[PDB]
């Protein structure tokens, strides 16, 4: 499969899993994955950017 | 050919040597190299992506806008 | 088995060398024709007809080409 | 040799679809007085043309933020519900591709089919190899006797080895769903045959044949037939009489060592067994048998050929024939086709033969319409005499 | 079947996929059909389309 | 000695997951109607900047707070529906543990495989212990049997004892969900063989086997052979014989005891069993045999080595063999090329043998491919001498 085929959206999870797996397998050296703060953290950072936005709107709204 | 501006012509040129030539780059890469599902959805998508506006333009550039707001 | 021109085409075997224009000092080609006949295929569904009979028959874009095309 | 197999292949069942009831009538009154309301309240907007107005009139009436969920309600008080549309569409193509499997199933069993036929069965032309494979078929009632008794006289239809299994549970008429339906129609119908395999005829199961249509073409016919029964099988085992008016159309015969016959020497060799009328039969050896039953071996199984146009072979010949002889009447005759599974009738130019379809197993006449049988593999007397060259350098 | 009789909403969407199914295998040469772009991108029409209607209704609403 | 036992494991099953239908072509249209509102009703509170306005605007329009919840609904009217991933996930990462559990089995089943191997089949180098272990099989048809007439030639790959069941209720093609599916596949692949374990020949199933390569490679190779089976075997279970053209390569095996014939006596002790030439072969006591049948134990196993190229084995030795004795033809001729099951060739440099496969249990062959078999444990005349060296301290 080279080039750029087309692919599904499961694919496209799968791939993000395998992808976080082996992050996880390569700064931590253990695969149980039962839990994973690598997702948690980058969620925090998530709300860190959606809230600067948000209070960027909020600055637009004066006048 | 129309603007006689020098910053123009160099602008010209250099998308008619970089362009091809980024075709061709392409074409060499992109059948033997593998790729993630994820490049690949983005790849569609670019088509969508770049496929809907082009109404919206269309219409500016016959100001439909700006004739319908007036009529 | 069939005589040929060198150009590929066989002979008529009904026909003498006379009249399918053999001359002196022209070339034939000996050949043995392997015997083409077979059951023809049949597709009913339109669309794998379709589908099949174009992809046996006309040849697709290949990266071979296609770095050609780039260059030209 | 080749291989063939049998396959019996279960076709899958159609798709089913509820046909659609009908909106009922207030439906379409409650429709209207929506879209009446709809459009008085936009009106009534710009009417009133302060933005006020146009913001409420637009802000209050956003409905379709949860319409657009609520159409699963569309199914419970009976409304159009059009978005069921895209799961038939991934079944009508899970379908699909389930008979493209089965058809490239089929058609890897027709290519078997073919080449074990075309094995047995050459065409006249590529006859003249006359080594190797030349005579190679046996007398003993098992293998051999398969393909023994049996001529190829032409290219047809046959059924498969394949067969399909019926399509168990088909839904009821009214629920059919139409593409998957038509789809297996068509499937049933034209994967029914293989087309243009080698179409055959047993001698062992008709006392006789006769030949009706233009001259040329029984003519081209039988030549084929005798260069085919000629290749096929050796001189010890099948032997051959032309009984003609006409000799010069036959004067090729003369290089196969199956007209000769053993009794009579002359310079030339054996003797021909080439004669010009059923009065000159000086052989009463083939006319001392009982009458004949179709095999379901002689020592040699005689093929007399006639274009005579005599009534005296209805003395010779009974309603039953003779025991190891079989006849090929041409100049079809009333006396000969006085049975149309033995008629052989050109009834296009070309050399399409209609007559009964027979079982492709036992050659037993399954029903009595005459339908079309083969297009004949008519062969030129410059291509027999050509073969007859070849076999008469044989002695084996 | 000739002529302009009747026909059902199950046909209108049967033919609607048999021209679908042919246009796949006239444009490129598989039938394989578990996923298809044409329907994709001719719904990026749409959305075009739609959006260039919405618009201009939205500029209708000036005086 | 070590222990190893075989075992069956059903490998797990792959998940499923139905494939997404695709939204249908008017959901798109509200969608854009939706946020055509959406941006109307905020521009005309930009345009009307009243802050009543600007609050009315955002405030009545607030449905999100239910609409987080009424997602539910998306697989009711048939939205897109991403928020299943998380319990996919969890699927996944379960099942791949699982499988992580299976793949610790196969590597503590194959290392007990591979003690066991190369305690039964040291490696050349180590044969130089020479005490101990050494000529410790035995005739014996039970127990030591098992590799009583096997002999280590290389390493490779080999099945496990772990046996795979099939992975059950496999989902079909379009259900299959791509990770863990792929992972089967690739599990299936790669734990199907563990890898470098010692390759074995059994000399009781061939009648000879014949050496196609390079001719360091095939001396090496037969020196290690030899040393092989002078460590495992004792002098009174297997003697040696070497005919050979070049015996300055052949130095060496003068100490080894097997080479010693117990009839002829000289100074040294026993008479070498090297021979220059096939018709040098003064016994005769080797060739009174009849020919040979493969085992499935004669007094001593002569192996009888020949790098001669001597058309004259041909006569002694037909195309079955003779019973009590394996022969190793050296430079490969097609007088002993004439079985590919007996071919062990030098496909590359380094030595790769590829032969016929053939069962790890039976030593029969499965089947007529040649392909991939071992690299050849190749060994200097040195070590051989070495070795030969060691040997000779010994009497017993």
């Amino acid at each position: 499969g080279y080039g750029l085929g087309l692919s599904t959206r499961t694919q496209v999870t799968g791939y993000q899993f395998l992808a976080r797996r082996t992050a996880m397998a390569l700064t931590r050296w253990r695969v149980r994955m039962e839990v994973e703060p690598g997702r948690r953290q980058v969620l925090a950072v998530v709300a860190s950017v959606s809230a600067a936005g948000v209070i960027c709107l909020g600055a637009l709204l004066w006048s | 050919l129309v603007s006689g501006s020098p910053a123009v012509l160099s602008a010209g040129v250099a998308v008619l040597v970089l362009l091809p030539a980024a075709g061709l780059t392409a074409a060499a890469v992109v059948p033997n190299t593998i790729y993630s599902p994820l490049f690949r959805k983005i790849v569609e998508w670019i088509e969508y992506l770049c496929l809907m506006p082009i109404f919206p333009l269309a219409l500016w550039l016959m100001n439909v806008y700006e004739a319908i707001r007036y009529r | 088995w069939m005589l040929c021109l060198v150009d590929g085409t066989p002979l008529r075997p009904n026909l003498s060398l006379t009249e399918q224009e053999v001359y002196d000092g022209d070339r034939l080609w000996l050949k043995f024709l392997e015997d083409t006949e077979h059951r023809s295929e049949v597709i009913e569904h339109i669309s794998t007809a379709v589908a099949t009979n174009l992809s046996k028959r006309f040849a697709p874009i290949d990266p071979v080409v296609a770095v050609q095309v780039g260059a030209t | 040799a080749p291989v063939v197999k049998p396959e019996n292949i279960v076709l899958p069942t159609p798709l089913s679809v509820p046909p659609p009831e009908g909106k009922p009538w207030w439906l379409v009154v409650v429709g209207v007085l929506v879209v009446g309301l709809l459009v008085g309240m936009v009106g009534m907007t710009v009417a009133s043309g302060s933005r006020l107005f146009l913001g409420a009139g637009a802000i209050f009436p956003i409905f379709m933020i949860g319409g657009v969920a609520m159409m699963m309600f569309g199914g419970r008080f009976g409304g159009q519900q059009q978005m069921s549309r895209p799961k038939l569409d991934a079944m009508r193509a899970q379908f699909m591709l389930m008979l493209d499997m089965l058809r490239e199933t089929a058609q890897e069993s027709a290519d078997s089919m073919d080449a074990n036929y075309r094995w047995f069965h050459p065409a006249p032309t590529t006859l003249a190899a006359a080594v190797g494979s030349s005579r190679m078929w046996e007398r003993q009632p098992d293998g051999k006797d398969l393909n023994f008794g049996v001529v190829r006289v032409g290219v047809g239809m046959t059924r498969p080895e394949v067969t399909w299994g019926e399509p168990q549970n088909m839904p009821t008429d009214i629920e059919l769903e139409p593409v998957t339906g038509k789809a297996l129609q068509e499937f049933g119908r034209y994967q029914s045959v293989v087309y243009n395999l080698p179409k055959m005829v047993s001698l062992l199961v008709e006392p006789w044949y006769s030949l009706v249509g233009e001259r040329e073409q029984v003519l081209g016919l039988t030549r084929a037939i005798i260069c085919q029964l000629a290749f096929s099988h050796g001189p010890d085992h099948v032997q051959m009489i032309v009984v003609t008016s006409d000799p010069d159309r036959w004067d090729w015969v003369k290089w196969i060592p199956h007209f000769g016959d053993p009794r009579r020497r002359d310079a030339a060799g054996n003797a021909r067994m080439v004669y010009t009328s059923v009065r000159e039969f000086a052989t009463e050896q083939a006319e001392l048998f009982a009458g004949r039953g179709s095999f379901t071996t002689p020592t040699p199984h005689h093929v007399i050929i006639s274009d005579i146009e005599d009534p005296q072979w209805e003395y010779v010949i009974s309603s039953e024939g003779v025991d190891g002889v079989t006849f090929f009447d041409l100049t079809g005759s009333p006396l000969w086709t006085g049975a149309p599974q033995r008629v052989l009738r050109f009834t296009d130019s070309a050399g399409v033969i209609e007559t009964l379809p027979r079982d492709r197993d036992t050659w037993m006449v399954i029903d009595d319409n005459a339908w079309f049988f083969a297009l004949a593999d008519q062969m030129s007397e410059a291509d027999a005499e050509q073969f007859a060259h070849q076999m008469a350098h044989w002695r084996l």
